[PDB]
RNA sequence: AAUAUGAAUUAAUGCGAAGUUGAAAUACAGUUACCGUAGGGGAACCUGCGGUGGGCUUAUAAAUAUCUUAAAUAUUCUUACA
RNA sequence: AGCGUUAAUCAUAAUGGUUUAAAGGAUCCGUAGAAUGAAUUAUAUAUAAUUUAGAGUUAAUAAAAUUAAUUAAAGAAUUAUAAUAGUAAAGAUGAAAUAAUAAUAAUAAUUAUAAGACUAAUAUAUGUGAAAAUAUUAAUUAAAUAUUAACUGACAUUGAGGGAUUAAAACUAGAGUAGCGAAACGGAUUCGAUACCCGUGUAGUUCUAGUAGUAAACUAUGAAUACAAUUAUUUAUAAUAUAUAUAUAAAUAAUAAAUGAAAAUGAAAGUAUUCCACCUGAAGAGUACGUUAGCAAUAAUGAAACUCAAAACAAUAGACG
């Protein structure tokens, strides 16, 4: 798609018309558009930092900047093949955003498959409003999950209570586990209490599941009989 | 050259070949001893 | 595995969408009867009810009972589902 | 959340912040500034008594558009 | 079309007109003697009976010359002057006998365009 | 070299066509001079030395250790949906190199076709090499330098 | 020795005239057409051998799809609430 | 006081082109080039001394088993001959016949010998080769990729003339000859049938040594270098903490821009630079004459007269099949 001249040069085209006398009366938008000009400078702008990491895009490590011996003990005395190629496309193609937390997230859900079954609302509430002190895991607006663990790990890393990342992660995991156990106990005891004081639940979860299975089975059975009849004949 | 245009050339070439075939004995006579 | 991307086509459509219906009941009964008559001689009373059932089925007409919108979806969704590069 | 890495019009390169989850992510400070500029022009034509026309062919958009 | 190629003989083809009347030998007219005088059938699609003639010029080469005007006066030996026109419908005749001069007489009772034929001014 | 200069001109044109902001060029003296001249006339927004990978923030001295990887980064320029540096046709091509006296250059400036050069235009810039120093043709005339008519930007 | 003109007889080719014999080519042109080459035939042509597409990219399904508070809660909300 | 006309001269488009309209050499190699060609500094476009980015050399480490030439093997079938038992048709075609078919005992079947020539799958000619080409196996000799390390220090690009290789057919020798198959003969088909179909089937197709140097030798697109916006596929390289998601290249497929008569081209048919080849209306003509080369067929070179205002391409809408 070619860069369209005629979408942004509107006021100029109308100004010409007004000058001529093709237009008797000025549009409502004319003064407003004059006041607030369009961009009209549709450039490819280069980028020098990856925002997520903070790696430098533009720079090249020199031969003089690498004085000491390489892996396999060879001193770099020349530019290599890649150091001669003009790496301009890297300045322009947008950076792949990388986070240390992503790896931790991946690890957590590998270690805890059934944490995936806990449903996750992705529809954000005000991201600016929140204010979580990761001294502890249990934040108010946020629920208990692997995310909270990871945030705790990051906090530990920052504060240097656990200098190592792995140890901090383990600690966060252990904090999480206790909380989870407590949550589990809460629900069961609440259920027990309800049972004791004459509460009545019409459909339990397992009963519901059985009912759901039953309809499917009924559907299958009629179909299966028809298929058997088909096969016979 | 389209195929149609080529066909005129082909025809010409065929005619030439025919002429050569006709004038073989005559050509032989002309060639030897002069 | 080996993916196969098509070129830009004029119109994605199947030329004959099958709407694989179930086979006819009357025909089935007739086949069953035929199978029974292969055994048990010509017309023994093992297939006494089967013949009656067939007759009941094929009383009003020779067959008892008398399309898939598939190329209404292909046509709809071709432009989306393309990996056609931008304009 | 921009379209996708494979559905990229490179004309829009300046606006995009980076890529993540196989999706281009739109620079949001830029978005903000453009929105403000747009908002100001919308205000101006309304003040002048111009005819503003909101066009939205997608499914759920109707009620909010109205 | 490279600069070197241009230097060693290459460029636009200079369109040096070409001689419409080669047998005339780079001169306005030539005298000739008629050999025979014909009536030619024109090309498709236009039909008439064109009063052409064959003429041996003074330079030597023989030429099929057209004879314009109504009725003409040309035998098998007449002195005739040839000029470099072309009868367009008759193929293979690229000349005109100029009509006022020689044994070819001026075309009779000609009122319009008299100098184009032999016709003198009638003089009231 | 003149072939190099032509290549950089072509590259500049290409970059103008697609609207890139910041563009690399080979790091030679002639090329650098040319770039500086463009900058001063006002065709480039920026001019800075750097690596093959990008423009340099700090100063890095150029040596045999670097030279092969060294590069000249150049900012292009746009206004009202139109690029400033539209064209970069050179005049003295490698095969037919042309060297004008001061009179010929003056004539060119004042709207006279010379040696099959279209005489220089309203918003144009003809660069002229004179003793391994690139100048504007007007500047060369003022100084009175018989020189090679290098190239033409518009 | 080279050049020019002439030569009985003879060949090619052009233009006109639309006669005869076929119907080779253009559509799957009724045996795909053309390139090179070889042999054959009144004439277009026919046949062998390899090549080419300037002919077939003209390309277009063996079918089945899933469970959480269906509402006193969602659906209403017009700068309110907080 | 000339006006016409004829004969002439100058102007009137190269501020051109060659996939499909005239026009890329079959391909590479390489000589001349009064063709073009990196970096820095200093001398008064050159010299000089320094550079390593082009172009090379040799290692090391990965890969790959391809292309030549040569030698040695494998295989399904085919035809022919013979035997076995067995019975009247067999083979062919649109349907039929003719024939080294068959009551001399065939065809089909089962065996057993021989002979040539071909190479099913894998296969995409993917890839590899300068192009012609090139897929049964093995061996030999030759050449080949990438990245590193070191070295050379512009040694390069292109390439008139020249040189070498160059499908199929053809030719000259000497072998070979199953199948196929120009020609020829015969049978059909048809008004006719010097054809299309069928049958005998010679040159030829095969090898060895040569000649010759052309093809729709086509991507109908000469080679080289610098550059320009995306996506998807594979392939290889490196890192990653061997299987992940990343950075590179390379190819292939869709495009942006740009170019374009359009069809469409898409890292070139774009933006530029260099070098070579070639074109300048159609017919006549790649013809004649001449010359060179060839055993020859022929190949290259390559005119003019005569005659027209035509001739050609992309696309459009019909009609037609
Ligand atoms: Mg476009
Ligand atoms: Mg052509
Ligand atoms: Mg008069
Ligand atoms: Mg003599
Ligand atoms: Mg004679
Ligand atoms: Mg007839
Ligand atoms: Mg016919
Ligand atoms: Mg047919
Ligand atoms: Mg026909
Ligand atoms: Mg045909
Ligand atoms: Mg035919
Ligand atoms: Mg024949
Ligand atoms: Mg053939
Ligand atoms: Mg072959
Ligand atoms: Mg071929
Ligand atoms: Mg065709
Ligand atoms: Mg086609
Ligand atoms: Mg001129
Ligand atoms: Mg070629
Ligand atoms: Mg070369
Ligand atoms: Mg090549
Ligand atoms: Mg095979
Ligand atoms: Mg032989
Ligand atoms: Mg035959
Ligand atoms: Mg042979
Ligand atoms: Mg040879
Ligand atoms: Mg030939
Ligand atoms: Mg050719
Ligand atoms: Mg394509
Ligand atoms: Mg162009
Ligand atoms: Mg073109
Ligand atoms: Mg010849």
């Amino acid at each position: 798609m070619k860069i369209q001249t005629n979408a942004v040069n509107v006021l100029q085209r109308t100004s010409a018309y007004l000058k001529s006398g093709l237009l008797k009366e000025t549009p409502a938008w004319y003064n407003v558009v004059a006041s607030i000009p369009p961009s009209t400078k549709f450039t490819r702008e280069p980028r020098f930092k990856n925002p997520s990491n903070g790696h430098i895009i533009g720079k090249l490590v020199d031969v003089t900047e690498q004085p000491h011996a390489n892996n396999k003990g060879l001193y770099k005395t020349r530019p290599n093949s890649s150091d001669k190629r003009v790496g301009v496309k890297r300045l322009y193609r947008p950076p792949k955003l990388t986070y240390v937390e992503d790896r931790l997230r991946s690890l957590f859900y590998k270690q805890h498959p059934w944490e995936l079954s806990r449903p996750k609302i992705l529809v954000e509430n005000e991201i600016g409003d929140e204010n979580y002190d990761w001294s502890h895991m249990l934040q108010i607006g946020r629920p208990l999950d692997g995310e909270s663990v990871i945030q705790r790990t990051m906090y530990l890393i920052k504060t240097k209570q656990y200098g190592d990342m792995v140890e901090a992660y383990d600690h966060a995991r252990y904090e999480f586990y206790a909380l989870r156990m407590q949550e589990e106990t809460e629900q069961q005891v609440a259920l027990e209490e309800a049972e004791m004081f004459g509460s009545l639940f019409g459909v339990s979860a397992i009963e519901h599941g059985i009912q759901k299975e039953q309809e499917v089975l009924d559907v299958w059975e009629k179909k299966v009989v028809e298929e058997t009849e088909l096969m016979a004949a | 050259d389209s195929v149609m245009r080529k066909r005129k050339k082909k025809m010409k070439k065929h005619k030439l070949r025919k002429r050569r075939k006709r004038e073989k004995a005559e050509r032989r006579k002309l060639s030897q001893g002069r | 595995p080996p993916v196969y991307r098509l070129p830009p086509l004029p119109r994605l459509k199947v030329k004959k969408p099958i709407i694989r219906q179930e086979a006819n009941k009357c025909l089935v009964l007739m086949s069953n009867l035929l199978q029974c008559w292969s055994s048990y001689g010509h017309m023994s009373p093992k297939c006494a009810g089967l013949v009656t059932e067939l007759k009941s089925c094929t009383s009003e007409s020779a067959l008892g009972k008398r399309k898939s919108n598939i190329n209404y979806h292909a046509a709809r969704l071709y432009d989306r589902i393309n990996g056609k590069p931008h304009d | 959340l921009g379209q996708s890495t494979s559905l990229w019009r490179s004309s829009t390169q300046s606006y995009i912040y980076g890529e993540y989850k196989g999706i281009h992510i739109i620079d949001l400070n830029q978005t903000l500034s453009y929105l403000k500029r747009a908002a100001k022009v919308v205000e101006g034509v309304s003040e002048s008594g111009g005819i503003i026309l909101f066009l939205g062919t997608r499914q759920g958009q109707k009620r909010g558009l109205e | 079309a490279t600069l070197n190629q241009i230097k060693r003989g290459s460029g636009p083809p200079r369109r040096k007109k070409i001689s419409t009347a080669p047998q005339l030998d780079q001169c306005p007219q030539r005298k000739g003697v008629v050999l025979r005088v014909m009536v030619l059938k024109p090309k498709k699609p236009n039909s008439a009976q064109r009063k052409a003639c064959r003429v041996r010029l003074t330079n030597g080469n023989v030429v099929s010359a057209y004879i314009p005007g109504e009725g003409h006066d040309a035998q098998e030996h007449s002195i005739v002057y040839v000029r470099g026109g072309r009868c367009q419908d008759l193929p293979g005749v690229k000349y005109h006998v100029i009509r006022g001069a020689g044994d070819l007489s001026g075309v009779v009772n000609r009122i319009s365009s008299r100098s184009k034929y032999g016709a003198k001014k009638p003089s009231k | 070299s003149l072939v190099k200069l032509a290549n950089t001109c072509a590259h500049l044109q290409n970059c103008s066509k697609v609207r890139v902001a910041l563009t690399s060029i080979p790091y030679t003296k002639l090329q650098l001079q040319f770039a500086y001249n463009l900058y001063q006339q006002g065709f480039l927004s920026s001019l800075q030395k750097g690596s093959t990978m990008g423009p340099d923030k700090d100063f890095v001295e150029v040596t045999p250790d670097n030279i092969s990887t060294r590069r000249l980064w150049v900012g292009l320029k746009y206004r009202d949906n139109k690029p400033v540096l539209s064209s970069c046709k050179l005049i003295s091509k490698p095969n037919s190199r042309i060297h004008l006296p001061m009179e010929d250059m003056k004539k060119l400036c004042s709207g006279v076709t010379i040696r099959n050069i279209k005489p220089l235009q309203p918003g144009e810039l003809i660069l002229v090499r004179a003793h391994n120093n690139i100048m504007d043709i007007n500047e060369a005339i003022s100084k009175k330098l018989d020189g090679e008519v290098l190239c033409r930007v518009k």
